[PDB]
């Protein structure tokens, strides 16, 4: 039930951010300017 | 001999970067009272040159 | 200093309501090197 973590400052598009989800059998740890949702979570 | 301009630099920042940080908003300086929220001019100034 | 360090551990427990009154020591995973200034941090979930 839980995937993952983000980490930013505004948690949108200004500034940069960071974001980890567990691929089933990977990681996905990405650093960028994601335009984060007010309602992050990880849809199957 | 167009003196490439591709090539750019923080000029102006609200702080001073701490070591291995890397800046790369594009948001305008609030440098005076005036409120800078979107545009430029007078005392808002674009922060790359 | 620029680096986002990451530690982790994996412990089998049977007691649930409350995080168990032992000791274990968590190992170092990850050492990144991202440079952001973390303010702010939230969860995600599976949401099938
Ligand atoms: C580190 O990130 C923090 C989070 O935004 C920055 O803190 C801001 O600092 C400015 C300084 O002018 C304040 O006006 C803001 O209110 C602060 N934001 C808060 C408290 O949420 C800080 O500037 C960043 N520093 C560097 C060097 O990147
Ligand atoms: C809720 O709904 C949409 C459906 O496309 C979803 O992608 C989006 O993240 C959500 N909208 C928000 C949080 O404003």
């Amino acid at each position: 039930i839980i995937r993952g973590w983000i980490f930013g400052t505004t948690l949108d598009s200004k500034t940069q951010s960071l974001l980890i989800v567990n691929n089933a059998t990977n990681v996905v740890i990405k650093v960028c300017e994601f335009q984060f949702c007010n309602d992050p979570f990880l849809g199957v | 001999v167009g003196g490439n301009y591709n090539y750019l630099y923080r000029l102006f920042r609200k702080s001073n970067l701490k070591p291995f940080e890397r800046d790369i908003s594009t948001e305008i300086y609030q440098a005076g009272s005036t409120p800078c929220n979107g545009v430029e001019g007078f005392n808002c100034y674009f922060p790359l040159q | 200093d620029g680096y986002f360090k990451i530690y982790s551990k994996h412990t089998p427990i049977n007691l649930v309501r409350d995080l168990p009154q032992g000791f274990s020591a968590l190992e170092p995973l990850v050492d990144l090197p991202i440079g952001i200034n973390i303010t702010r941090f939230q969860t995600l979930l599976a949401l099938h």
